[PDB]
Formats: C-alpha cells, sequence, structure tokens
C-alpha cells in the first residue's frame, strides 16, 4: 500500500481520491493519504472551498514514482511533484505516519468499484491522451478541452483523445455511403479496432479514461467523447460478443457510480436512448438497462 | 442554415445553388393481392434538382429496377437521390459545381451530407419554406418523359422555358411556384386553366403555354383564385 504525501493544505479544499472525497479546513494538519491499492491507477483531485471554479486533479500510479502534494501559493494551486530521493521520502512518510496526520484510503474489502471503473486505464496510454512527458503523472481540470474540440486553443493543455467523427471520410468508406453510416461496424472494427487502437482493451481504457474526467472535473470534452465511444459500439452491427458483453459491465458500473444529481448534465439523452432501445445493441446490454432504467427512467 | 422566408432573395443572387426535391423518387400504387392482403407496385420516379437562378432542370430518372431485390425503399430513396445529386455535381465542372444544395425535405440532410464529404465547401441546408416541387409530375411533358423511361436516364429542361427573356429570376420563380402550388392544390382545374384557350399553344421545346405578358397576368390572377378557392372548398371558409 502507497503513500501520497502532502507538504501541507494552506487553503481550504475538498479532496478527492478516486470515487472518495473529504474536507481540508485552511492549515489543517493534514498531510496526505495512506493506505493506496497497488496495481491501478488513481486520481487526487481538488476544489478549492473560495473558488468551486476548476475542478483540477492528477492521475499517477505510485508503482512509477515516489509523488507527492504541496501547495503552490504563486500559481494558487495543490501541484503534485515527483521525489527522486527514496529516503527522504520515506523517512516523510514515516515521521507523518507516526503523528497520524494521514486520512486511509477508505476501500471496503467487499468493494471492486475503483478496479471496474478502471479496468483499462493505464498510466502509460492515459498519457498518450495528456501530454506532458518530463512528469509520470498526469494533470486534469475542468476546462481543458479536446484536439476534435479544438478543430470545431492551446494544443499543449489539450486531452488529445482518439478524434472519432460519423460524418468523416475516415468513418464512410466511398462507395458504401449508406452502409458505414447506418451500421458502423467497418469503423468500428476495422477503422478505430484495428487501425488506431490494436485492441478492445485499448478502446474500453479510453472510454474508461474519459468518463472518469467527465464525472470528476465536469469535463465536456471528455463526455463527449465518452458518448461517442459507446455509440459507436451501439451502432455497429457487427461487435465481438466479448466487447459487448465487457461493454456492459463496463457501463453498469460507470451509471452505478454517477451520482444521482449530475445525471442531468452527464448523460446524454439521445445517446442512450438510441443506444438502449434503437441500436443494434438494444438487446445486448441487460445490465445496462436494467441499471438506467431503475435509477435514471425520467432521462429515457 | 436553413432557408427561409427572410433570405428569400438569396436564391437569385450569382451564387450557384441546386434545390433537390426527392419527392417523387419513390413512388408506389398500392393495390389488393389475390390472397386479400396489400402490396406495393412501384412505378418511375424522378429526382427534381433545380437551379432557381436559371430554371435548370436536372431531372434524373429512376427506373423500378433500382429497386429490385432492395428492402427498406423509403429509406433507400434518399441514399440513392444522394448518390445520383452527388454524381451530378462530380460530373459538372468546377466552375458549375453548386455551393450550396438547399434540400426540400430534412430526412435529405445526412444521406447527401454523408455523399458530398469530398465537398466540403458546398453547403447543404434544409428549407423552412413549403414548395411544391412535388407537383412537377404533374408537368405533362416531365410525367410523360418519366413513365416512359425503360432504363436509369437524366432529362435536362429549363422549366421557366424563355421567361427569363422577360422577367428576372425572382418572378420566374414566383411564377413556377404559383403554377405548382395549383396544380398541387387541384390539377384538374389547374391544367383546365391553362389549357382552356386553343389559340395559346405549347412550343415543342418548352413545358408550359406561351402566353403573352398580358396573358400571364390573367393566367396567374386564376391560379391564386384556384388556390383560395380550394382553400375555402377545404376549410368551408
Ligand atoms: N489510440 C490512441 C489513444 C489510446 O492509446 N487510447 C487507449 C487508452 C487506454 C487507456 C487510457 C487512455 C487511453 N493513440 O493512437
Amino acid at each position: 500500500m502507497n503513500t501520497v504525501p502532502f507538504t501541507s493544505a494552506p487553503i481550504e479544499v475538498t479532496i478527492g481520491i478516486d470515487q472518495y472525497s473529504f474536507n481540508v479546513k485552511e492549515n489543517q494538519p493534514f498531510h496526505g493519504i495512506k493506505d493506496i491499492p497497488i496495481g491501478h491507477v488513481h486520481v487526487i483531485h481538488f476544489q478549492h472551498a473560495d473558488n468551486s471554479s476548476m475542478r483540477y486533479g492528477y492521475w499517477f500510479d505510485c508503482r512509477m514514482g515516489n509523488f507527492y502534494i504541496q501547495y503552490d501559493p504563486k500559481d494558487g494551486l495543490y501541484k503534485m511533484m515527483e521525489e527522486r530521493d527514496g529516503a527522504k521520502f520515506e523517512n516523510i512518510v514515516h515521521n507523518f505516519k507516526e503523528r497520524q496526520m494521514m486520512v486511509s484510503y477508505p476501500k471496503i474489502d467487499e468493494d471492486d468499484t475503483w478496479y471496474n471503473l478502471t479496468e483499462f486505464v493505464q498510466m502509460d496510454k492515459i498519457r498518450k491522451i495528456v501530454r506532458k512527458d518530463e512528469n509520470q503523472f498526469s494533470y486534469v481540470d475542468s476546462s481543458m478541452t479536446t484536439v476534435q474540440e479544438n478543430e470545431l486553443s492551446d494544443p499543449a493543455h489539450s486531452l488529445n483523445y482518439t478524434v472519432i467523427n460519423f460524418k468523416s471520410r475516415e468513418a464512410i468508406r466511398p462507395g458504401h455511403e449508406m452502409e458505414d453510416f447506418l451500421d458502423k461496424s467497418y469503423y468500428l472494427n476495422t477503422v478505430m479496432l484495428q487501425g488506431i487502437f490494436k485492441n478492445s482493451s485499448n478502446y474500453f481504457g479510453e472510454l474508461q479514461f474519459a468518463f472518469l474526467n467527465a464525472m470528476f472535473f465536469g469535463n465536456y470534452g471528455s463526455s463527449l467523447q465518452w458518448h461517442a465511444m459507446i455509440e459507436l459500439i451501439c451502432s455497429s452491427a457487427t461487435v465481438p460478443k466479448h466487447m459487448l458483453d465487457k461493454l456492459d459491465e463496463i457501463l453498469y458500473y460507470q451509471i452505478k457510480t454517477l451520482p444521482e444529481q449530475y445525471s442531468d448534465i452527464l448523460l446524454n439523452e439521445r445517446v442512450w436512448n438510441i443506444c438502449l432501445y434503437s441500436s443494434f445493441q438494444k438487446n445486448s446490454l441487460h445490465n445496462t438497462e436494467k441499471i438506467m432504467e431503475n435509477k435514471y427512467p425520467e432521462l429515457l | 442554415g436553413a432557408m427561409n422566408s427572410s433570405n428569400y432573395a438569396e436564391l437569385f443572387n450569382n451564387d450557384i445553388k441546386l434545390f433537390v426535391d426527392d419527392t417523387n423518387v419513390y413512388r408506389v400504387t398500392v393495390h389488393k393481392t389475390f390472397e386479400g392482403n396489400v402490396a406495393t407496385k412501384a412505378i418511375n420516379g424522378c429526382i427534381f434538382t433545380l437551379n432557381p437562378k436559371t430554371g435548370h432542370l436536372f431531372l434524373k430518372i429512376i427506373h423500378t429496377s433500382v429497386w429490385a431485390g432492395q428492402k427498406r425503399l423509403s429509406q433507400l430513396a434518399k441514399w440513392k437521390t444522394a448518390e445520383e445529386v452527388s454524381a451530378l455535381v462530380r460530373s459538372l465542372p468546377k466552375e458549375e459545381q453548386p455551393k450550396q444544395i438547399i434540400v426540400t425535405r430534412k430526412a435529405m440532410l445526412d444521406p447527401l451530407e454523408v455523399h458530398m464529404l469530398d465537398f466540403p465547401n458546398i453547403a447543404i441546408r434544409p428549407t423552412e419554406l413549403r414548395l411544391p416541387f412535388s407537383a412537377a409530375m404533374s408537368i405533362d411533358k416531365l410525367s410523360d418523359v418519366v413513365m416512359k423511361a425503360t432504363e436509369p436516364q437524366m432529362v435536362l429542361f429549363n422549366i421557366y422555358d424563355d421567361w427569363l427573356d422577360r422577367i428576372s429570376s425572382y418572378t420566374a420563380f414566383s411564377r413556377l411556384t404559383l403554377l405548382l402550388r395549383a396544380l398541387k392544390t387541384n390539377e384538374e382545374s389547374a391544367k383546365m386553366i391553362l389549357l382552356s384557350d386553343p389559340t395559346i399553344t405549347i412550343k415543342s421545346y418548352h413545358l408550359w403555354p406561351s402566353f403573352t405578358d398580358e396573358q400571364w397576368i390573367t393566367i396567374e390572377s386564376q391560379m391564386r383564385d384556384l388556390i383560395l378557392t380550394e382553400y375555402g372548398r377545404k376549410y368551408n371558409v
């Protein structure tokens, strides 16, 4: 179990760690988060009390280095940094652990939620979408735009999600216009899965990564990407049986985890009604359709 | 965006544009089968592609053979329309290609947009106007060439005859839409009006009779009466 120590907490902030969150008061003696499960990516995220504008945070994998958080009073945010001196860090973590100034990652033993939300999300693969190669962790916030959003402005601060566009020459084979538009299987299976991603594991991870940024940061372009990747599968008549079954599981845990009160903004009525009730795969998402109908029957 | 009353004069500016109407592409008669079920029999149709500034009509005849063995024909008809319009654009020299294509029915937008991806600079637009182009098959010479076709065929017409020698394209389009609105509301009466006078003939190379300017004002007046007349018979006003 790994540890993200905090040098201090000088400003009142709500701190998230994966799907958990806690309030830290201004200058409270908070020195970080311990007992973080090894084997998964994680996200540590922030919303300042004095300005809920900009949720921001850091995707990281404790296997890739020793990361700590320290507030920067010039740039006005909690920054993640990598400690290279393993003995300073191990000593720092031990002293703070002895004074019990850390919160414990509060995972219920029965609970597989985080695993189920991040099964295909890797840090190196996450680094393709968020480019900042001098760091092993990745910053994301509410306002960052996606490459596709910029096409329709600062490229260094963009989310480089895979551009999906149903009315594009990439999506539509000359001479198969109606076929390819009404049944997107060639775009899904040949263009995206065999040509851009290499495998469905990679496709699901970006879909999961797009959902988590939408949910944790209210990142609108991430939400667009999540729905586009769902719609591309559901609008394909020919999808491998194992992808459909895994998709149903992925979406089930995403819908299960979504805050009830954010459904109005994080869920696109057209996509979901189309996917569950009109598309080729309208009968292939049993678990997802059941949780959607019992939890968000209004949207439908 | 969408073409409507507010931006109506844009039709007659010098930016090449075409209206595409797909109403008459997929045409059927519905009938009883020997077993007492219902079946459709397709008949020949046509795409109505019109330059409103010049009157040039590209009438692509859709022969019933294009439907053979196909499913979901009403959906296919939109995509076939879009395929044929795209093929027409590609056949034209660059300086004759349209800068905009206005579709009379919004269901044509995605089919045409997808077929025209190779032309990102051609705007595909809907319209809020309710244009009477469905009545094109009430023009005898157009109906004749469509029903006589034995294979796919494109026939070129000027739907304004020689009117543009004497009137502007705004006035010509207004006359055309009045005539077509009349034929659509009461075809028999409209054609009676157009042909009641044996001395006024249709030239072999024309679609409409050779009316003088003064006879056109009379004709136009009679068509507006008919459209109001039918509007009363329909609503009991
Ligand atoms: N196709 C890509 C993007 C990618 O590699 N997407 C997979 C992925 C998986 C987990 C997390 C984020 C992204 N680059 O060419």
